[PDB]
Parts: C-alpha cells; structure tokens; sequence
C-alpha cells in the first residue's frame, strides 16, 4: 500500500523515486518499475550539459510517451486483434517490447549514462522519426 | 492450547515446541514446527499484559508483540549443528485475524517475517479449485534459491516452465480485469487462446485433489512432465492460431481432456500426451 | 440473391441473367418478400427502396423465421434519384452517431 | 467488509475506465472510415441506375447494379448496421465506466472515511480512561 | 473590482471577461463531443468558436514570463487585446452567417500579428481591430 | 454531504426546506433549488382557497411530479440517446427544462403567489393534458 504513512512520508525526503510494482514483476517485466509513477521530483536538477548529456531530458520524455502509448496498444491489440492495428501503432507496440527487452532488462552489468542512452537512441530507431515529437531536431541530427 | 488453559501455557507452548524442534536438529533431522495458531498466541499474551496493566495500543495488544514474535521465528532455519552434521526447523504458522480484518495481531505482523505465504482462497475453495492455493496473491523468495536443485536433478526446464506459466497467469489476471469491463466478445482469437490455456493451467495444474490417492501428492518428475505437457499445449495452440486454426477446433481437442485428468494419473504415460498433442495439431493442420 | 424492383426494370434484371422480380407498392413488395422467405434460397434481397421505405418493420412482419435473407434497400422512383437522397442520408447518419444534428 | 475492498475497488472502476474511454476513440476512427465507404457507395448508386430509366441495353441495368448493387451491397449494408455496429455498442459502453462510476465512489465515500470515525474510536476509549 | 476596471481602465471590462469565459466554456463542451463523435459532423459555426476559443487560449491566456516584454502585462493592454481577440470573433461569426468559409478566416493574414500581439509593446496593438475590419470586408468583397 | 449528522438532524425542525445542489448550480440553474428534495413541512397549512388559490396543491404535486420524471429521462436519454426516446418522454424531458429555465430562474423579481401559479401552468401545458394525474378535472377546466 504505497499510501501506507510509512512510504507516502517518505516521498518529500527525496530527489529521484523509483517505484517497483508487483504486477509488473508478475508480468516478466524487470525492473519492475512503474514508468509512471517514478519521477525525477528532482531528476533535472541532475541532468543536461556538463552532468550527464544535452540529449538526456528529450531521450527520456520520448522514451517515456512511447512505452506508454505501446502499452496501452497492447490493450487496443486486445480489443481488435492484432492485424486490425495500424502500421503506426504497430511501432509503438513493438517498441513497448523493445523497451522492455533492452532497455529495462540487464543482464546484470553497469551501465554509464552514455550506455543508457545508446540503448535509448537504438530502441527509438524502430519508431518513425517523423514520430518523434518530443526530440528537438537539433539532437535528432545529433545523436540519432 | 485449549481455552480452558491459561493465557501463560498457550503463549510459552511455541517455544516449548521451538525447544524441541531444535532439539532434533541438531541430531541432524530437518524437523517440521506447525504453529496453529500466532493469532490466539497473541490474544492470550494481550489477555495477560492487559491484566498486568501494561499500555495498550493497536487493537488492544501491547507495544512488545512484534520483537518477541520476530525472535520466534528467527529460531528457524538450517544449521551446522554441534559437532558437524546438518539439521534444520520448518516453520509453518497459521494466521487467523479476527475476522477476514487480516491486520492485527497474527497477519500483520507475521506476514512481515514469514519468507513464504499460502494463501488459502475461500473463492478459490467454493469453485472446487484445491488446493484452494491463490496462485495470484501467494509468495515465497527462493525460486532463484532452489532452482539448480530442480535443473540437475529433475528438468533442466523448471525455472523458465514455471516463469513462463506465471506470465500467462499474469496475462489472464489482466485480460480479465479487462473483460470485467468491456465483455468477452471484442475478444480476438489470440486473447481467448491464452485464456484457454490459462484455464488449463488453474485446473490440470493449480488444483490439486488432497482426497484422490493418487493426486494427494506429486513427486518433482510428475510435477515438471505436466507443466511440460501443458507449455507444450501452449506453443502448438499458438503456432495454430497463428495459421488460422479456429480456437474452437482447439478448444475441442481430444487430448484436452486426456490432459484435465493427467493429475491422477501415476505413471508416465502422462509424457506421451506431448507427441499425442502434437499429431492432433498435425491432424488439425491436415484440415486446416 | 433477389432483385424486387418496378416491373420493367425487374424484367431487365432477368434480362441481364438475374433473378427481378416486378411489384408496384411497399405492401405488394412485402408479399413478394414473405413468398421468397417461406420459399427459401435467398442469401439477400435486393429492393428499389421505392418499394422498401421502412424495411425494419418488414423484417417485423415476415417472421416467423428461422435464418434470414439480409434485407436491403437500394434507391428509387423516377424523380427520387433527381433529388441526392444523400445529403440527408448523411445528416441523419452523423446525427445518428455523435448525437448532434450538425448544422450541414 | 473493510480495507482490502479498499484498493481493488477502484482500480476495477479506474484502469478498467482509462481501457473502456480507450473503445471510445477507436470507434470514431471507424467513424471517420465508414462514413467515407457511405457516401461513394452512395455515389455510382444514384447513378447509371437512372442508367436503367431511359433503357443489353439490359445490363446498362444488370451490369449496373452487378456494381451498382455489388458496391452498395457491401457498402450500403453490411458497411453501417455493422460500422453504426462497433461505435453505438462500445459507447453504451463507456456508459459503464460511467454513471457506474458514480458507483465506485459513494462505495468508496463510505468507509476510507467510515474506517477511520472508528480507529480512532476504540483509541478514544482506553485512549480516554 | 469590475467597477475599478471600468472606470479607470475600460467601460466593457466585465462583459469582455464574461464573454470570453463563455467561449472557453463553450469550447470545453464541444471539446467533450468531438471526444465522442470525432469532429468531422462540426459545423462552420462550432469550427469557428473552436477557432477563436483557441485563439484565446494561445493569445491571451498564455503569457512569456521570460519574454522582457509578456513578463507583465499592464492593465491597459489586457483590455485592448482583449477587444481585439473579442472583435475578430465577432467579425468571424458574422462572415460565416454570410457564407465565407471558415477555412478564408482561418488564413486570415491578421491573425499572425494577434498572436504576436502579447510581445508588443505599444498600443500598434488596437490599431489591429481596424486591419481586422478591413481584412473581413476584403473577405466580404471575394465573398 | 446530507447525510453529515448536523444538517441531517436539522431536518425535524423545519416547516419548509429549500435544498440547493452544487450540480443545479453548475447547470447555470438559479436559484439551485432541487424540486425534488425540498418539501413544505407544514406546506398544506399556508396553501389553497383564502390563502393563496384552490388549484395550488394540484400544480405543486404536478410540476413536482413532470420534473422529477424529467430529470431521470436526462438519464435515459444519456444511455439510449436522444433520437430512441419516445414523444410522450421527450415533452417530460422538454419540461424539466422548461421548469428550470422559467419556474426556478428568477431575474430577481418579487413574484406574487398569482405570477407563480400562473408560470407554472403555462409550463405545464408543454405536458399532454392527458397526462396531467395529478389535477383534478375540476382544476383544468378552469385554469388551464
Ligand atoms: N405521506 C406523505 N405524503 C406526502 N408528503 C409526505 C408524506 N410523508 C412525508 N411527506 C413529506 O415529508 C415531510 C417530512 O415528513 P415527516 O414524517 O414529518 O418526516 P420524518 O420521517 O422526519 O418524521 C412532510 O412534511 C411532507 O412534506
């Protein structure tokens, strides 16, 4: 229970919260982080140019409105049928898997922030570029 | 620990059987402790330090339960006893809250130490699903623990069979959540596959018959050839969907019900169910 | 499938290899809906909507049944088509969807 | 009952609403594709049909409606009591979700706050003597 | 405070707010339906109100607060932007009630420059109610 | 809340309630009185001839009757649509309106007993004069 006064006092002591959540555990998905309930309270304070990279706030946000939009595909995927999809969303929930499979998933290995992000830049490959909203044009020309 | 007895015995008889339980260890036994239950062992330790006046708090029971119920169960585990040799003390407690609450005191505080939970379901039991086991809101931490045990010694395939299995537990869990809310029918062929199976899994694997001969218990060799005769189900389902193969031509399969009895069987034959599954599907691929 | 059309275009359709049948009123083209049901191998009727201008209700009356015949109204009379029975179609379409009678 | 009821309560009501919502859009999506197979249908249809009026000559007619009547089949009906199928339905739908949302909360009303006048009464009795 | 308003600054301050409020309001009811229906069905009419209810939004709800100038608005610009955004939806009522297509108004030269109207510094910014006019009656002369 | 013990217990001490709802209010009805949850208490000894008029009780009970059956056809018309309700339900639903807009909304005006009865029963005949139960034939003979 996440509202337990012992963990919801917790979360104004802190600068970075990532949340595990057990369904997500029971679906295979390791970590078992909740994309949309961790949060960077303090996240861009520890971010950009001369701390981790330029591109680093954009590859997030991207990464981020992508794996839950191809999660909530694999609900549309249910309701229609796969071959009903677009060849749109059918990037955006494929990319769902390729987050999950590569991206969340390490076979135990530390990766440097610029590991992350190449992870991160590889994955967004798989979506069309013209779908990338979220990416300034300046770091797309940069660093895709 | 009957009623008559006074709140003294009944809370001191866990660590008179904690006592002995250690005492046959360290002969180099791996002994059982059953606990009926911590919940009526904190009632009468509350009935006491009430009368000795001691603060109530939560429930009435007071501030010292959690520390001393910890120090019980830390008693457990396997140990090099004295002199070498190994030997070890099980615990199993009962919970019981005052009433379906699940709070204080038993619960609460034992569901915090306990590594392991069975979650007896009266939904579950009222379906004639046994054992009546929650295979959802269960949990124990050393499946990593014990899985090389299960691949050098019964199937090199237990932890990615039973990984695989909970995925589609899971994946039901959430289809029905789902179906909970816009009905069954929008259903694809693919998600009324995967329930399908899922079902197969709750009935051919979850539950259990304690009252059949046979089903009473399942040695680790019938556990794993079922769950491979139920994985393999799977795949073959998949694959035919995949080709356009109606989920109501599988769904009738002749070897589905061969598979809902295989719990009573007790002789391989169980095992050849996965080259009866396969040509079925062959014969399902020869009409198309 | 059956054509039920006005009698002279019903003989060009059998002209044509089809099987019209000629009828002049929406009661008379009911009739000849209840005869083709109870007679039996239609998969679909097709009727000049001259002839069908409430096509529900003539499922309503041919029942009993039993599987039927898809029931359709396709467009008629000679100055009916010198309209566009279209733009109207589609504001009540839209309405009937959305609820709104969008100003067309 | 009590607590647990407490959280599946409404996520049945709130994950289970973000997917019925989610129905919503996708059957305006059909909205959008149905209506445009609904005029154009429409289109050859009025048209050589009156082909047919001033009539071999006698296909002007039956190859007409073999398009004609084809095209319009199809369209024409499968095309909507189909397409006024999948978006009349799933709205009722988000129907659900709705007013029966209502539902969740007065539920829910009830005793997170109920629960509570309580916790704190029995502390309020040897809390108080 | 509407009677300070109106004597000190604009006579139509409280009618100006009520009217834009109840276009905002008008454009969240019909935002809710569109949800439903999808926005194909729209009329002219509620394309229009869509139109201005979003140039509300973009031209006078939000505000720069890093820009040197749109970091304060003084009262005197609020009103004259205000009657500028209100008088271009007037304009765009009346030339749909008279056929021009939504889609001649929604290219409206005019409208850039009341978009940029909050960065503007000087009153330049009432002169835009008057090359609104004029920019309509050449949308009245091709009809 | 109607239920919180304070004004739940202040019912027993009222002849007359005049109950206002937030989502009346937020319909831009005013006053937001709800009709069909304030009530004369002792209504039935301030009404009827020398008082106010004869055929007050029957227009009460007959506006309280048409726009509670009015407000629950909103209801209705939200889960078939407006185009599936039939023509007797539609001059209910039309009459809901019709009392909210005219009988309810005051442009602050100081109506007397006559003016009341008298908008109450040009709303009234929006109602099939068959429907009307709940007056008297002697009543709309003579004052419809
Ligand atoms: N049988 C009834 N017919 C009509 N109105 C009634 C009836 N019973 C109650 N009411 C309405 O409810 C008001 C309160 O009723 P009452 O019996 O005094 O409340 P309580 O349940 O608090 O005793 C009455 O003054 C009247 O306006």
């Amino acid at each position: 229970d996440r509202t337990h006064p012992i963990p919801d006092l917790t979360g104004y002591i802190t600068e970075g919260q990532i949340q595990l959540s057990r369904e997500l555990h029971r679906k295979g998905i390791y970590p078992p982080i909740d994309p949309l309930p961790s949060l960077s309270r303090l996240m861009n304070n520890g971010v950009g140019k001369g701390k981790t990279r330029e591109d680093h706030k954009q590859v997030s946000d991207q990464l981020y409105s992508a794996y839950a939009n191809g999660v909530d595909i694999r609900k549309l995927v249910a309701i229609i049928g796969e071959d009903a999809l677009t060849e749109n969303d059918r990037r955006y929930l494929q990319f769902a898997d390729a987050f999950e499979r590569f991206f969340i998933n390490q076979g135990q290995q530390n990766r440097s922030i610029e590991e992350s992000l190449q992870i991160a830049w590889a994955l967004l490959s798989m979506l069309p570029q013209g779908e990338l909203k979220r990416i300034s044009k300046d770091h797309i020309g940069k660093y895709y | 620990n009957t009623s008559n007895m006074p709140v003294a015995a009944r809370e001191a008889s866990i660590y008179v059987g904690v006592t002995i339980a250690e005492y046959f260890r360290d002969q180099g036994f791996s002994v059982a402790l059953m606990a009926d239950s911590t919940s009526r062992w904190a009632e009468a330790l509350r009935e006491i330090s009430s009368r000795l006046e001691e603060m109530p708090a939560e429930e009435g029971y007071p501030p010292y339960l959690a520390a001393r119920l910890a120090a019980f169960y830390e008693r457990a585990g396997k140990v090099i006893t004295l002199g070498g040799e190994e030997g070890a003390v099980t615990i199993v407690g009962a919970v019981s809250p005052p009433g379906g609450d699940m709070s204080e005191p038993v619960t609460q505080s034992t569901l915090r130490i306990v590594g392991a939970f069975w979650r007896l379901d009266a939904s579950l039991a009222f379906r004639r699903h046994f054992p009546a086991i929650n295979w959802n809101g269960s949990y124990s931490l050393f499946t990593s623990a014990l899985d090389p045990w299960y691949r050098e010694n019964v199937a090199e395939d237990y932890p990615e069979l039973r990984d695989a299995i909970s995925e589609l537990l899971q994946r039901e869990a959430g289809l029905q959540e789902i179906v909970q809310l816009v009905g069954p029918d929008a259903l694809q062929d693919a998600e009324r596959l995967v329930i399908e199976v899922g079902r197969i899994i709750r009935e051919d694997f979850l539950q259990q018959n304690a009252y059949h001969e046979v089903d009473a218990y399942c040695s680790m060799k019938k556990a794993y050839g079922i769950m491979k005769m139920i994985l393999a189900f799977y795949k073959e389902a998949e694959a035919a969907i995949k080709r356009g193969v109606s989920i109501d031509e599988i769904l009738q399969l002749p070897v589905l019900e061969r598979i809902g009895r295989a719990r009573y069987v007790s002789e391989e034959e169980f095992p050849a169910y996965f080259e009866e599954a396969m040509k079925e599907i062959q014969g399902a691929f020869k009409a198309l | 499938m059956a054509v039920i059309a006005d009698p002279e275009t019903a003989q060009g359709f059998r002209l044509a290899g089809l099987e019209g049948y000629g009828a002049s009123s929406a009661e008379e083209a009911q009739s000849l809906l209840e005869t083709l049901v109870e007679r039996g191998g239609y998969a679909l009727v097709a009727v000049d909507e001259a002839l069908l201008p409430d096509p529900e209700r003539a499922v309503e009356r041919l029942m009993r049944g039993r599987d039927l015949p898809v029931l359709l109204p396709i467009a008629g009379l000679k100055e009916a088509f010198q309209g566009h029975d279209v733009e109207g179609y589609m504001r009540e379409l839209v309405r009937k969807t959305i609820g709104f009678d969008i100003k067309l | 009952m009590s607590q647990v009821s407490p959280t599946r309560m409404n996520l049945l009501q709130r994950r289970g609403q973000l997917r019925l919502a989610q129905k919503g859009v996708d059957l305006l999506k059909k909205k959008r594709d149905a209506l445009v197979a609904e005029f154009f249908g429409l289109v050859r249809e009025a048209m050589e049909a009156r082909k047919a009026l001033d009539q071999r000559y006698a296909e002007a007619l039956i190859r007409v409606a073999n398009t004609e009547t084809r095209l319009k089949k199809i369209g024409e009906e499968i095309k909507k009591t189909t397409r006024r199928v999948n978006a009349l339905e799933q709205v009722v739908i988000p129907g659900i979700r709705a007013q029966i949302r209502f539902i969740q909360q007065v539920l829910e009303q009830r005793e997170r706050e109920d629960t509570f006048r309580l916790k704190r009464i029995k502390g309020k009795i040897e809390a108080r003597e």
